[PDB]
């Protein structure tokens, strides 16, 4: 079908060969840093529980949920 | 003689009748094989003595006259004791022993297959008997597989027809459940592809039929118613418009030769999807279960953090924990 | 987490302790899966359920097996729960390394780590290690 | 008529809004693969 | 006439059917066929070495997802009372052999798809187928049954006139060786036819006597060499002639199912049999495994003091004996079924009606306990991642059983090839009429 | 008595009439329908990917649900809000906004996000088939078929939860978390006994059936015409004549299965009828289970079974499994409540 | 669708189609009054406190009730018842009332079919002319409106007064009162009747304005060309989507919300039970009496009896469906008075509470935990190797309050059976025969009504998506 010119463009290669890894690396950094973590709030292996009581907290809571979550996270 | 002369030449020409018746030839096996079983099934299902399906002495009764309705089981599987042995209806002076040891089951089974197997064989003769092209034959090679799995393979895999799907609605419902707690199937590619296959096929069938009719436208018616218207021429639908709408909806479409390729694609997607699922089982029979992702850990300590796949287990467990008592021791 | 209490277990029955290193912890998991999981997976005991590796159970064994030394001793010269009869011909051990090949390659260090795994795991898994709660 | 030297093509719009993101994760993920704790 | 070539339009078939093309061009196929061949030779070597590498001694083969090694073992190498890795060298040998023995092919394979007469015528050587000359077809095949024929004999020799073919009997292990047986008776024939498968017884798939297998192959190596000789001699006959159609693809189909069948036979022979497939090398065979579970608990329990013979399970069957138915015894549960088991350890404890409440009560040596304890713990199962076981369971081991991977793939294969058979034989039957468408 | 108009042709004067032309061009079909489909679809396809690899469940369930947390395609998932939160569209604004978008994630906004948006996206796509179908001058029968799936989708994602408190018992948009839903049902609502789904099955499985006959029939019934030997993929899509041939098909079946109906103009409808239908049926089915109206009790036999302890049907066995699943599965599942089922938990035997 | 058938036829127518329609009307009021009579020759006035429509159942009844009708001869009500018575023209009458008018319709449907125618128508134218629609959907809306309006002012609001069913939480009181408311408131909340009445008054007038307008100011070519307007199909799918929508919401409020879905006239709602509602109300009821004077025992018882009943699982729409018847009866049996909850105690009497049944499950076990979740005693399944056996007891299965106040049982079974029953609401005494009663729970109107209406609402989608098709697409339907 269509799409085989640009991919065979050569200039395309230029523009993207510079852009793609550029992106691939930004995320790989967004992941390594922690934003990935701190924005999506997911727990780093380190933060599950608190080594002194389990309760997969809930939540429970609620409200008041949030406020509740906050404390939860904090105490953790 | 009688068997002798042109008679034969004539006989041969009739079966041949173408457308115318219804058927013909293959039927010469299919036909009779299938009648025995169909008949054995009907009678057992309408009325027959509880079967010692399990390896023990707690007779299950899936037949109608002994306290059933259609949804509640059919002909329960041979005994865990006969296991793999060949238990016709000769062995033992009494037939009453046959019913008990759940013998009717093996009759049906062995015949059905052997028949539906011939059915696949005959399924192609009338091809090579009207100019037709084979293939359709292999299309039926997909369900036959799935049937040898559930009746020969699995048992030959685990040592006894005793296990491996019973005739009738519930009996299947059993088979099915049990088995998933025993292999996490849902977590096995080969089933997955079976679902994509089947789930898809319907999906596709919807479309072909859908777009066709929508053409156609043419217217016738117014318112008222338508258816018716138717026847063858001329055609009744006339492609182009179809393509002119489909393409417009999803994007630009392409294949070897529309209709000629827009039909092969139908003929295979489900077929291969189901195929693997025939294997998938034949696989899990000789025992090689689906995936098992039970433990990811918080390795900051080792306490284990769950995962949607843990629950899957919890349930499979309480499914494993009961089942037969049967078973015783340690475991299985 | 691999905190002090978690890695610190009783060395002997006299009250002496030892704080296992993280590398001893990892080696322990490895070695335990290599020579013990076939039958003690998750802390249970296959050929004989009641005799699990739960710390309390070990503590009531004879002699006490709820310490490094005691377990080490067990891997060398296993006994019934009352300690009245040696059972190396059924239970893998250094003494029965000829019929239990996997025991041939275990060093004193190895035996210590394996023992450490047994005493630490329950502090991480909790009941799950005993009779398998999450596992049963 | 796409492909032939425009660039103000919506086709380009979608084509990338799927692209960029993916690449962004496709890496993000290969990055997580390396995690221990 | 003129110079060869032409991939498409002319040729027909289109790509992804870039093989049918070679159906006509003897030479071209020769190497297609040669290379491929080596390609397996290759694999063979590639794997043994890729096996050995990751192979720790006295640490159970089956426990190391080892598909290949075990084979060698059986034959009568790397033995010592009941697998004792005496001589991991033989393993490195078969390795190189093939890996080299392959390039040898590879060259002379790639050597027919690029020059050579084609181829154518161538012368013677161348073839044819068959169209032009239904006889060479015959003479070639037959000129092969010798090859296939001779092979057998090699086994028997190795086994007896050479350094044995390890037997899991006597015783244990061982081996032985053986011786054979086989031779034885047949009776080798009676075995089929018745046975169934179923149950147990159952078957085979029963055959235990290492002798029977050895002395039996004899018959085959002979059996088929005779045929390869007789076949050459003439053109088929007049029913054979009228009954079969004749074409590359037809033959294909013909010999395409030839495998699917054996193929199945394969999967079974493994998963069930045990002699040809020791277990000191492979796994413990599901049937057996579900059975050592009895030994261990009747053993464990009778070791606590419950009289086995009168013990009565929930059903009210035989908790120990159971027873078965027838018755036986055995064992049971549920091991109710594999009471067709039979095999080493469990044998001694036997007698006329099977399993002597007397032997069992006291005449069971302490190695069967361990072995039976090992098997069930092994198985097989597983898951894938693988782890193993269950499913549930958791964490531890891883690891899954070798005895199942082997039997897992083959069905898949045997099966498909049956799709193949039909598919490839309903077309051959459509060209043979002018159908296609218408 | 005016059977006609108000004021002349157009729409909102200047624009629309104009705007229509623009939005309806010819490169990868946009359209008004798309003006409201795309945002959604994408917006909603993304949402899932985000959680898949970036967001957790922990606070809502207590399961790791993303690649980042350690999951993998299958095990990964976009969990449901906590039951604590019942039925809220959980807009990024109710349970506080600005503070934590993060927390929106935590509590579970990414769900409704995918639910509500995809909902509209599905509404969108149906239109993007109506816009187009009408323009090209072809029958909307493709949209009827599509009404089916939407139904399947409105019962299991919107209705159900409105029945059994809080989305949460709604599938979690997870490869593996759907299986929990499956099993959960089997053991809890005993779907099998449901004549309604039972039906559905027949449709889907049977739609797949028809799809593989026809297809196989066609290719196998084809003509020599447009020959060139092997690789017979040369039918002039230019137009004209049948490619395959009914008669031959017909004679075949007739001598084989004993029912070979003619009228492709029926074969392609029957092909639509089946799946579409089946899903609507099975759809009603779940709308039912949405109010716990289910099966799990023939009633005529659980009575006849409490007298005859020597009564046994594949029906009662399945009823047993169902209970084992509830007892063991529970407390890991829904922390909504405290569940601590001591070891006297419904096992038996092994 | 295509194929188918147718128816247508009717348608438109028009004429004949109107016949078709005149007839279908007749069939409902035929049914309408007809149901009532069924319900009527079976209705259990015996005790509204425990054997209510408702329970028982008713079905039909509820409505007749709520909108203002509560009684007949024998001379009973609620318502018352016582017686019552017154018525004067209630139940009995509403029913007959419909049999008559359902017949006039029929007959009307008759001469309106022989004459088309014338116316328707125218012128311118012549034628136728299909009719003219825009005038219709203008004039009809005028009436509909005027009507909506009426209902609001003159009915709900009072003055011709028979209002509606009002009642303060937990049922108990409640009745038809002016218603018222008304308206315014500002309360839009679905419970505060207030809304009910204001809504209609406003909508009503809004109706009149909108209608008259729609019948006095024609439809733009564009809007008229847009919806194929002028060819009934479109009118249909347009209204069907609107019933389709009307329906769906209705199903919703009957399952949750109220004041058009009242506790007494129709089931408690699963939601009240999920929330352990009532019981907290019982707790405050006694706790105060309990301590404050117152014582213891017582308180409781105281407591008622009525609340004690609104607990219990057999009444939660669950469931179942088928089952059936009755209920709400073949399952439970007939509601024969209350036995007062009991307070299962330990060998020391650590109060011990029983873990309620989720209304999601069926096969639920008895846990009985300390006043803090500690498992103080939980009936086994595997007696071997089993602790917490009930030995210590719960023997304090001692009851407090109605028909059993002050009266303990130490016997392990009665103690134990009693728990098994405690496992789901306040324990009541039941009449089993006289209806045979299977022993298995069965939903209620609140549950059924909300099962049909949702299904119906959902099937009419395929109604819209399809008819509207013919609308926008007529030429091709032939294609
Ligand atoms: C690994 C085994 C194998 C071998 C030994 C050959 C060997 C050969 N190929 Mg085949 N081929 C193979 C796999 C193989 N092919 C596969 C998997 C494909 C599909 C991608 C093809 C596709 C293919 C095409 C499309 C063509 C060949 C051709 C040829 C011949 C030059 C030679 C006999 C050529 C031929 O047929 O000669 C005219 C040719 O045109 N092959
Ligand atoms: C062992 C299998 C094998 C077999 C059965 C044949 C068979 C044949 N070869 Mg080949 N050949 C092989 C391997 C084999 N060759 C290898 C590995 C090579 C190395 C490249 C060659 C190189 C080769 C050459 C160079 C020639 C043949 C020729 C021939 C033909 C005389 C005969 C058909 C001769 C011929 O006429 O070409 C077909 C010829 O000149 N062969
Ligand atoms: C296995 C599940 C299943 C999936 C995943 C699926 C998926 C899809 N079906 C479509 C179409 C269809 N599916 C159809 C029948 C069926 N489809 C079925 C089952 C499925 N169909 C079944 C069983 C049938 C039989 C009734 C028809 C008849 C059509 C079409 O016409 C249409 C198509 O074009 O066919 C290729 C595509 C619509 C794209 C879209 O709306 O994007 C926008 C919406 C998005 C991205 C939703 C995001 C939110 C989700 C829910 C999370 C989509 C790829
Ligand atoms: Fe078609
Ligand atoms: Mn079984
Ligand atoms: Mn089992
Ligand atoms: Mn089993
Ligand atoms: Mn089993």
């Amino acid at each position: 079908r269509p799409f085989s010119d640009i991919i065979t463009s050569v200039r395309y290669w230029v523009i993207h060969s510079i852009t793609i890894p550029a992106l691939f690396i930004a995320g790989w950094l967004f992941v390594s840093t922690g934003l990935a973590y701190d924005v999506f709030g997911t727990p780093r292996p380190d933060s599950y529980y608190a080594q002194e009581q389990r309760s997969i907290p809930l939540v429970t809571d609620r409200f008041a949920k949030q406020q509740v979550e906050t404390f939860l996270e904090q105490l953790k | 003689r009688e068997s002798a002369n042109l008679w034969e030449r004539f006989c041969n020409w009739v079966t041949s009748t173408d457308n115318r018746l219804y058927v013909g030839w293959f039927g010469v096996i299919m036909i009779p094989t299938l009648l025995a079983a169909t008949i054995c099934f009907v009678i057992a299902f309408i009325a027959a003595p509880p079967v010692d399906i399990d390896g023990i002495r707690e007779p299950v009764s899936g037949s109608l006259l002994y306290g059933n309705n259609i949804i509640t089981g059919a002909v329960v599987p041979s005994s865990n004791a006969i296991g793999l042995h060949f238990y016709p209806i000769w062995e033992a002076a009494s037939l009453d022993e046959w019913l008990y040891n759940g013998g009717p089951y093996q009759l049906i089974i062995f015949h059905f297959l052997l028949g539906a197997s011939c059915y696949m064989g005959r399924q192609w003769e009338l091809s090579y008997r009207l100019g037709m092209r084979p293939w359709i034959c292999v299309a039926y090679s997909a369900p036959l597989a799935s049937a040898f799995a559930v009746f020969l393979i699995y048992p030959i895999g685990q040592g006894s027809f005793s296990d491996g799907m019973p005739l009738g609605i519930s009996g299947t419902f059993n088979f099915m459940i049990v088995f998933q707690a025993e292999h996490n199937i849902l977590m096995h590619p080969f089933h997955q592809l079976g679902v994509a296959g089947v789930f898809g096929g319907a999906l596709f069938c919807a479309m072909h039929g859908s777009l066709v009719t929508s053409s156609l436208i043419r217217e016738t018616t117014e318112t008222e118613s338508y258816g018716y218207k138717f026847g063858q021429e001329e055609e009744t639908y006339n492609i182009v418009a179809a393509h002119g709408y489909f393409g417009r909806l999803i994007f630009q479409y392409a294949s070897f030769n529309n209709s000629r390729s827009l039909h092969f694609f139908l003929a295979a997607w489900p077929v291969v999807g189901v195929w693997f699922t025939a294997l998938g089982i034949s696989t899990m029979a000789f025992n090689l279960n689906g995936f098992n992702f039970n433990h990811s850990v918080i390795d900051a300590k080792g306490n284990v953090i769950n995962t949607w796949a843990d629950i899957i287990n919890r349930a499979n467990l309480g499914m494993e924990v009961m089942h037969e008592r049967n078973a015783h021791n340690f475991p299985l | 987490e691999l905190t002090p209490e978690v890695l610190t277990v009783p060395l002997n029955s006299e009250g002496k302790t030892i704080t296992l290193t993280e590398k001893q912890y990892l080696e322990g998991k490895r070695l335990f899966q290599y020579a013990c999981a076939s039958c003690h997976v998750g802390g249970i005991t296959k050929t004989n359920p009641s005799l699990d590796l739960r710390t309390e159970t070990l503590a009531l064994a004879t002699p006490p097996r709820d310490n490094i030394e005691g377990l080490v001793d067990y891997m060398k010269n296993p006994t019934t729960y009352d300690g009245e009869q040696e059972i190396a011909e059924v239970h893998p051990s250094l003494r029965s390394a000829d019929i239990f090949p996997k025991m041939r390659n275990l060093t004193e260090k190895d035996l210590v780590a394996i023992a450490g795994h047994i005493l630490v795991e329950p502090k991480i898994l909790g009941d799950k290690w005993g009779g398998g709660k999450v596992y049963y | 008529e796409p492909v032939s030297y425009p660039i103000f093509t919506v086709r380009w719009v979608a084509v990338h809004t799927l692209a960029v993101p993916t690449i962004f994760f496709l890496g993000a993920i290969a990055a997580m693969q390396f995690i221990q704790r | 006439i003129f110079a060869t070539n032409r991939d498409q339009e002319s040729s027909g078939f289109a790509w992804w059917a870039g093989n049918a093309r070679l159906i006509n061009l003897s030479g071209k196929l020769l190497g297609a066929h040669v290379a491929h061949a080596g390609l397996i030779v290759f694999w063979a070597g590639a794997m043994t070495l890729f096996e050995l590498a990751h192979f720790i001694p006295e640490k159970p083969m089956y426990e190391q997802g080892l598909i290949l090694i075990p084979h060698i073992a059986t034959l009568g190498w790397g033995v010592g009372p009941g697998g004792e890795v005496v001589d991991t060298f033989p393993f490195f040998v078969v390795g190189v052999v093939h890996l080299i023995s392959s390039a040898v092919l590879g060259f002379g394979g790639v050597y027919h798809a690029i020059r050579g007469p084609e181829t154518l015528e161538e012368y013677s050587s161348f073839f044819g187928y068959d169209w032009k000359d239904k006889n060479k077809m015959t003479t070639i095949l037959g000129f092969h049954l010798i090859v296939l024929g001779i092979g057998a004999l090699l086994l028997v020799a190795k086994a007896m006139f050479f350094g044995g073919l390890y037997d899991t009997w006597a015783p244990g292990g061982g081996d032985v060786r053986v011786i054979t047986n086989p031779t034885l008776d047949p009776r080798v024939i009676f075995g089929y036819l018745l046975k169934s498968p179923f149950g147990g017884e159952g078957w085979i798939v029963s055959v235990n006597n290492l002798e029977d297998v050895v002395g039996g192959h004899i018959w085959i190596g002979l059996i088929c060499i005779a045929g390869g000789i007789w076949h050459i001699l003439t053109t088929p006959f007049g029913w054979a002639r009228r009954a079969f159609i004749w074409s590359g693809e037809a033959y294909l189909s013909y010999s395409l199912g030839a495998l699917s069948m054996m193929g199945f036979i394969a999967t079974c022979f493994v998963w069930f049999n045990n002699t040809v497939y020791p277990s000191e090398f492979y796994g413990p065979t599901g049937p057996e495994a579900s059975q050592a579970q009895a030994m261990t608990f009747l053993i464990r329990d009778q070791k606590l003091g419950a009289n086995v013979g009168s013990a009565q399970g929930p059903t009210g069957l035989g908790k120990y004996l159971m027873r078965s138915p027838t018755g036986e015894i055995i064992f049971g549960g549920e091991t109710m079924r594999f009471w067709d088991f039979r095999g080493p350890w469990l044998e001694p404890l036997r007698g006329p009606n099977g399993l002597d409440l007397n032997k069992i009560k006291n005449d069971i040596q302490p190695w069967q306990e361990r072995r039976a304890a090992e098997y069930m713990t092994h198985a097989p199962l597983g898951s894938l991642n693988s782890v193993g076981g269950v499913a549930t369971e958791i964490n531890s081991v891883n690891f899954v059983s070798p005895r199942s991977w082997l039997a897992t793939s083959h069905f898949v294969l045997a099966f498909f090839f049956l799709v193949g058979h039909l598919w490839h034989a309903g077309r051959a039957r459509a060209a043979a009429a002018g159908f296609e468408k218408g | 008595m005016t059977i006609a108009i108000g004021r002349a042709p157009a729409e909102r004067g200047w624009f629309d009439i104009l705007d229509d032309w623009l939005k309806r061009d010819r490169f990868v079909f946009v359209g008004w329908s798309g003006i409201l489909l795309f945002p959604c679809a994408y917006l909603a396809l993304g949402g899932w990917l985000t959680g898949t690899t970036f967001v957790t469940s922990w606070y809502t369930h207590g399961l790791a649900s993303s690649y980042l947390e350690g999951c993998n395609f299958l095990t990964v998932a976009v969990s449901t809000p906590a039951n604590s939160m019942g039925h809220s569209l959980l807009l990024l604004w109710g349970p506080e906004a600005q503070g934590d978008f993060t927390r929106w994630c935590q509590l579970g906004g990414l769900w409704t996000f995918i639910a509500l948006h995809g909902a509209f996206g599905l509404i969108g796509f149906m239109l993007r088939q109506f816009e187009i179908a009408r323009l090209v001058g072809v029958r909307p029968y493709n949209a009827i078929a599509f009404s089916a799936p939407i139904a399947v989708f409105v019962s299991v994602f919107l209705i159900y939860p409105l029945g059994q408190s809080s989305w949460f018992f709604a599938p979690s948009f997870g490869v593996a978390a759907i299986f929990r839903f499956l099993l959960f049902f089997q053991g809890f609502h005993n779907w099998t006994l449901n004549p309604f789904h039972m039906m559905g099955v027949a449709g889907v499985l049977g739609g797949a059936l028809l799809c593989a006959i026809h297809g196989a029939t066609v290719e196998n019934t084809l003509f020599q015409d447009g020959e060139g030997a092997s690789t017979f993929r040369a039918f002039n899509p230019t137009q004209a004549e049948e490619t395959y041939s009914m008669v031959t098909a017909n004679r075949f079946w007739s001598q084989i299965f004993g029912i070979a109906f003619s009228n492709k103009r029926w074969l392609h409808f029957f092909m639509l009828f089946v799946p579409v239908t089946g899903l609507w049926m099975s759809a009603i089915g779940v709308v039912g289970l949405a109010l716990n109206l289910r099966s799990y009790d023939f009633i005529s036999q659980e009575i006849r079974a409490a007298e005859d302890p020597e009564f046994e049907t594949f029906y009662t066995k399945n009823l047993l499994l169902n209970e084992g699943i509830r007892a063991w599965m529970a407390p890991q599942d829904q922390p909504h409540e405290n569940f601590v089922f001591p070891e006297e938990v419904l096992p038996r035997g092994n | 669708g295509l194929p188918w058938r147718v128816h247508t036829v009717l348608i438109n127518d028009p004429g004949r189609l109107i016949a078709a329609h005149l007839m279908h009307t007749a069939l409902v009021a035929g049914w309408a009054g007809s149901m009532a009579l069924y319900e009527l020759a079976t209705f259990d006035p015996s005790d509204p406190v425990l054997n209510p429509m408702w329970r028982q159942g008713m079905f039909v009844l509820p409505f007749m009730a709520r909108l203002g009708v509560t009684g007949s001869w024998s001379g009973w009500s609620i318502t018352g018842e016582t017686g019552i018575d017154p018525g004067f023209w209630s139940f009995e009458g509403v029913a007959l009332a419909h049999i008559v008018l359902s017949g006039l319709l029929f007959l009307a449907a008759c001469w309106h079919w022989v004459y088309w125618d014338l116316e328707l128508f125218r012128d311118p134218r012549t034628g136728e002319p299909a009719l003219d629609l825009p005038k219709m959907f203008g004039i009809h809306l005028f009436l509909a409106g005027l009507l909506c309006f009426g209902f609001g002012a003159f009915h709900l609001t009072g003055l011709f007064g028979p209002g509606m069913w009002v009642s303060d939480p937990y049922g108990l009181t409640g009745s038809v009162q002016p218603v018222a408311p008304e308206w315014g408131p500002d309360g839009f909340n679905p419970y505060n009747p207030g809304g009910v009445v204001a809504h209609h008054i406003a909508a009503g007038i809004v109706g009149i304005i909108a209608g008259l307008f729609h019948i006095l100011v024609r439809p733009p070519q564009r809007l008229y060309k847009a919806l194929r307007m002028g060819n009934i199909e479109t009118v249909l799918s347009s209204s069907i989507a609107a019933v389709f929508f009307a329906a769906f919401v209705v199903a919703g409020t009957m399952w949750y919300g109220s004041a058009t879905t009242p506790i007494e006239l129709f089931g408690p709602t699963r939601y009240q039970w999920d929330s352990s509602y009532f019981q907290q109300e019982i707790n405050r009821r006694v706790q105060a009496s309990l301590a404050s004077g117152a014582t213891l025992e017582e308180a409781w018882s105281a407591i008622p009896e009525k609340l004690a009943f609104y607990d219990y699982i057999g009444n939660n729409p669950a469931k179942g469906g088928l089952f059936r018847t009755g209920p709400m009866n073949k399952g439970d049996g007939i509601a024969q008075a209350w036995k007062g909850h009991a307070v299962f105690r330990n060998k020391e009497g650590e109060e011990l509470f029983v873990r309620r049944m989720p209304a999601f499950f069926e096969s639920f076990p008895v846990i009985l935990t300390d006043k803090n979740g500690v498992v103080k005693a939980d009936i086994p399944f595997r007696r071997a190797e089993s602790k917490y056996s009930f030995e210590q007891q719960g023997v304090t299965v001692s009851f407090y309050g109605g028909e059993l106040n002050g009266q303990t049982f130490t016997d392990p079974p009665t103690v134990k059976s009693y728990a098994r029953k405690a496992i789901f609401g306040e324990i009541f005494e039941f009449d089993t025969e006289t209806l045979n009663s299977d022993g298995i729970f069965r939903t209620s109107p609140r549950g059924w009504f909300t099962f049909a209406h949702a299904v119906f609402a959902l099937l009419f989608f395929f109604g819209h998506i399809w008819h509207g098709a013919r609308t926008l697409f007529r030429d091709v339907f032939s294609g």
